[PDB]
């Protein structure tokens, strides 16, 4: 279970390499789920599977 | 030898695979964004109600 | 991916009881038994 800066789900976060523009939050699929986020503490893009 | 130029190039003639594919995918894909809708409810998040 | 979000809800897509070298298999066969 996890929260990043208030955004809520259950996933496995992992290492991913899909790039950000900086001002960013979140990644998203297409069904319009949290697909992608991006650790606030150390910039990171972490996948949620 | 004609057919493998028709399919070389067209993308039509397999048109009705290429649509059952799509349809289901598409009642797929509206079937998940459903998950997004108030339905009249306050929020479409479970939790978050 | 959209199979990801779908596998995510609760939607899954079983395998098709037959992969596709199977059938390249029937079909080599029907193909070959004409000939």
């Amino acid at each position: 279970n996890f929260n990043f800066n208030g955004l809520t789900g259950t996933g496995v976060l992992t290492e991913s390499n899909k790039k950000f523009l900086p001002f960013q939050q979140f990644g998203r699929d297409i069904a319009d789920t949290t697909d992608a986020v991006r650790d606030p503490q150390t910039l990171e893009i972490l996948d949620i599977t | 030898g004609k057919i493998q130029d028709s399919l070389s190039s067209t993308a039509s003639a397999l048109g009705k695979l290429q649509d059952v594919v799509n349809q289901n995918a598409q009642a797929l894909n509206t079937l998940v964004k459903q998950l997004s809708s108030n339905f009249g409810a306050i929020s479409s998040v479970l939790n978050d109600i | 991916d959209l199979i990801c979000a779908q596998k995510f809800n609760g939607l899954t897509v079983l395998p098709p009881l037959l992969t596709d070298e199977m059938i390249a298999q029937y079909t080599s066969a029907l193909l070959a038994g004409t000939i």
